[PDB]
């Protein structure tokens, strides 16, 4: 999961429906979780 | 196969991700549809 993971993360950066896989561990869970958190906090900060 | 769903997919991309779309086709065009979504996230 090298190409699909980067595709999913970089789509999440743009809040896009790119990347449909789910985390295979709670560690990947929290990692993608905080990544998406920072992504949307940045987009909210910029719109404001 | 894509000439019809293209309008729905692309307007969903530039507008809001409120409806699921059958987007994965020609994975190299995903760059184009993502910058499309970038247009969305700046325009809104």
């Amino acid at each position: 999961t090298l190409s699909s993971a980067m595709w999913f993360s970089w789509g999440v950066l743009l809040n896009s429906g790119i990347g449909e896989g789910a985390p295979r561990s709670f560690s990947a869970r929290i990692l993608g979780m905080v990544w998406a958190g920072f992504a949307m906090i940045i987009v909210a900060s910029y719109t404001a | 196969f894509t000439i019809g769903k293209a309008i729905w997919l692309l307007w969903g991309l530039v507008f809001n991700n409120s409806v699921p779309v059958q987007n994965p086709k020609g994975t190299t065009s995903k760059i184009m549809v993502s910058v499309w979504a970038f247009f969305a996230v700046i325009f809104l």
